[PDB]
């Protein structure tokens, strides 16, 4: 206990009799609230650390965090100790509590000139050293966005992002993932001087296959997907998924991305944009499938193929119809949409409206409005596979409100399924009580009172 | 013969609480349109 | 005292949990937009390296992830990892809240593997909710069958833990 | 001894949803007169 106040204040020729004294007490390398003689070099006390090297102390606490003696001066300031503790050659290895060496403190830390002390000895320690979870000390460079540590790990302790962690994953890729903008820049320039060039950075495969032009768009950032691109990376790069990026962007609604993309490289507008992936899903088909109404007016103006069919052979109409998007239905529409597909089970249009609450007076008033309605009421009428027309949907799941709509546009009554089942033997079968009710006060409504079906 | 204390739960909540159900849509028939009740209809869903 | 005293709200307990995850945690929709009003840090992590977000999709505070999205630095947090690997699309459907997948889904959360390799739906199927399942084979039909680096596929992940009512949907 | 625990739906159904009816037919009361409650009289039916 003389030398824990000695040593981090006199620390020169006394202390070092009262840790002779010290010593005397106990014994040397005797315990405390941190460690074993570590608040030497957490006050930089040169003289006192060779006096406990002239006693030959040991070289390796365990500071309840096992934060060894190198560790505990770097989580400091403590920039002249460990020059005398890297002259030494202590065993700069050891892995904390949170799996740290004290390489990984002096960047998680934005420790600048510790790393440069570090850089001068540049050969008892290891740069590519596993870390959190295999993460090297460039890894915690790109994730924090800490640019200038990363200055200089790559030109001074001779690093290229060539070791992935334990997930997959490069630096380059946990750069664009998490936005860090700066630290992209000194990879694709002042890593071209060591023999990591721009053209072996930009083809580096994750887990997944993502390009980092992939995780530009995971991260959402405008400004490092033009990094990607200034640098050489194709929009037509699949994932195993077969995604490219614009499938990726699009699939957000990231309106300035895809334009940009565009610009850059207007070659790839062929190649891509017809680039069906699994599921067989068109960039068009991704941006109505989720409800954005200004890229598919931008997809189209670019030359689209604004009917395409895909896996379960639905159009992007039919598609932005199943998942209630009723403002991208309106505008294919307006648009050009060839309304009459029909997907696997021949269900259209009008189908999907009805069995999704959509609204269908101001549906019509849109078909009317673009002239197609001069007979293209023929799919009011028009059975599915199991026969059933779309207004046998309305009566099985009640809909009274678009079940009026049916019948003032003029929908067939009595027609009936493979079954020969009326739509009042699906009212009637339910229990639905409206629908029976104003089915019967209509015309054809004396006629339909009893009539038989298939089992009579 | 806990039986005939599993309809006591429902001597109430089939006599006052559904009834409960009709005097406050009675109430909102007369200030505002309700959207989610009074668009489908009565009955058995399929599903 | 305001010249330079708002340090303080983006300062750290023990757990690490600044008094932005506290808000998250506990609903409180009211001061969840005074926070971000007064200039909060929206991306802070915990020892766990847990954002608010993914305590928003945890305990399914619906309305307290809906305006944490539309506010500046929403697209950079809708799909971010943490400790495990997780974004907040795998938080949310493995406690099967079906309300913050559904919304999650409507503005464009990507989807890839965490660090075991598994995607939503090896983790929907893990617990036994069967309307998170139905939700996102849905959405996204490729991801039923497929597998993680132990090679199960979710079919495995429902009967490695005893849940027949996710057998009988899957299968 | 699970019959403890058929009391216990019995003790709030009993004092809070049977004066739950009592305050809303107090609503009713002060807009409009409603036909099919106070048209037949209390007690027990025949039948």
């Amino acid at each position: 206990v003389d030398y824990l106040e000695a040593a981090e204040s006199g620390n020169l020729d006394d202390f070092k009799r009262l840790f002779m004294a010290d010593n005397s007490r106990i014994a040397l390398k005797d315990a405390k609230g941190r460690t074993a003689a570590h608040q030497a070099a957490a006050r930089n006390r040169v003289n006192i650390l060779r006096y406990i090297r002239d006693q030959n102390g040991d070289f390796n606490a365990k500071d309840n965090a096992g934060n060894t003696p190198l560790h505990i001066a770097v989580e400091s300031d403590a920039y002249d100790a460990l020059d005398y503790l890297l002259s030494i050659p202590v065993d700069t290895g050891v892995l904390n509590e949170k799996k740290q060496a004290p390489v990984h403190l002096a960047t998680e830390l934005n420790k600048v000139k510790s790393l440069r002390v570090m850089g001068q000895y540049r050969n008892v320690i290891d740069i590519q050293q596993g870390g959190e979870h295999g993460r090297t000390a460039l890894h915690l460079a790109a994730i924090y966005d800490h640019e200038e540590c990363a200055r200089i790990l790559i030109t001074e302790f001779d690093a290229c992002p060539r070791k992935p962690c334990n997930n997959g994953y490069y630096p380059i890729h946990e750069a664009a993932k998490n936005a860090s903008s700066k630290t992209m820049e000194v990879f694709f320039q002042w890593g071209e001087q060591r023999g990591c060039t721009r053209e072996e950075m930009i083809s580096f495969y994750d887990s997944e296959g993502n390009v980092p032009l992939h995780s530009a768009v995971h991260g959402g950032d405008i400004k490092a997907v033009e990094l990607c691109l200034k640098s050489g990376a194709k929009i037509s790069t699949q994932q195993h998924d077969l995604s490219t990026p614009v499938h990726l962007a699009c699939a957000q609604g990231a309106i300035d991305i895809v334009k940009l993309m565009f610009e850059m490289q207007p070659m790839e507008k062929r190649l891509c944009l017809s680039c069906t992936d699994v599921q067989k899903m068109t960039p068009l088909h991704c941006a109505s499938m989720f409800d954005h109404p200004d890229i598919v007016s931008y997809l189209v103006a670019e030359g689209a193929d604004i009917n395409a069919l895909d896996k379960e052979h639905r159009s992007p109409l039919l598609l932005a119809a199943s998942r209630s998007g009723w403002k991208t239905v309106h505008l294919l529409i307006r648009l050009g949409a060839c309304i009459s597909v029909k997907d696997a089970a021949a269900r259209n249009v009008l189908h999907f409206v009805i069995m999704n609450g959509g609204r269908l007076t101001d549906f019509a008033e849109q078909v009317a409005n673009c002239q197609t309605q001069a007979q293209l009421k023929l799919l009011l009428n028009e059975k599915d596979s199991m026969g059933c027309s779309p207004l046998h949907y309305a009566s099985r799941d009640g809909h009274i409100r678009s079940l009026e709509n049916l019948i003032r546009l003029g929908a067939c009554i009595n027609l009936k399924n493979n079954n020969n089942e009326s739509p009042l033997h699906f009212a009637a079968r339910y229990g639905r009580y409206n629908t029976v009710r104003q089915l019967l006060d209509s015309e054809k409504g004396s006629f339909i009172i009893n009539e038989s079906d298939g089992a009579g | 013969a806990e039986l005939e204390r599993q309809r006591r739960k429902l001597r109430d909540i089939s006599r006052m609480l559904e009834q409960q159900h009709h005097l406050v849509r009675l109430i909102v028939q007369k200030m505002e349109i309700k959207t989610e009740a009074d668009d489908v209809d009565e009955g058995i869903s399929p599903n | 005292t305001q010249a330079q005293l708002k340090l303080l709200l983006n300062e750290k307990d023990s757990m690490g949990c600044s008094p932005l995850h506290y808000a998250s945690r506990d609903g409180h929709i009211r001061s969840l937009e005074n926070l971000i009003r007064l200039g909060a840090c929206i991306n802070l992590k915990n020892n766990n390296n847990e954002s608010p977000l993914h305590f928003a999709a945890r305990y399914g505070r619906y309305n307290t992830v809906r305006q944490l999205l539309d506010s500046e630095k929403g697209s950079f947090i809708i799909n971010e990892s943490d400790g495990a690997g997780m974004t907040p699309l795998h938080i949310s459907s493995q406690q099967g809240h079906t309300r913050v997948v559904q919304l999650l889904l409507n503005r464009g959360a990507l989807l890839h593997r965490d660090h075991t390799g598994r995607n939503p739906l090896q983790l929907a199927a893990m617990s036994g909710y069967t309307e998170t399942i139905e939700l996102l084979h849905s959405v996204h039909s490729h991801l039923l069958d497929q597998v993680d680096k132990d090679g199960n596929t979710a079919l495995h992940l429902a009967t490695m833990e005893n849940k027949p009512h996710a057998i009988s949907v899957l299968m």
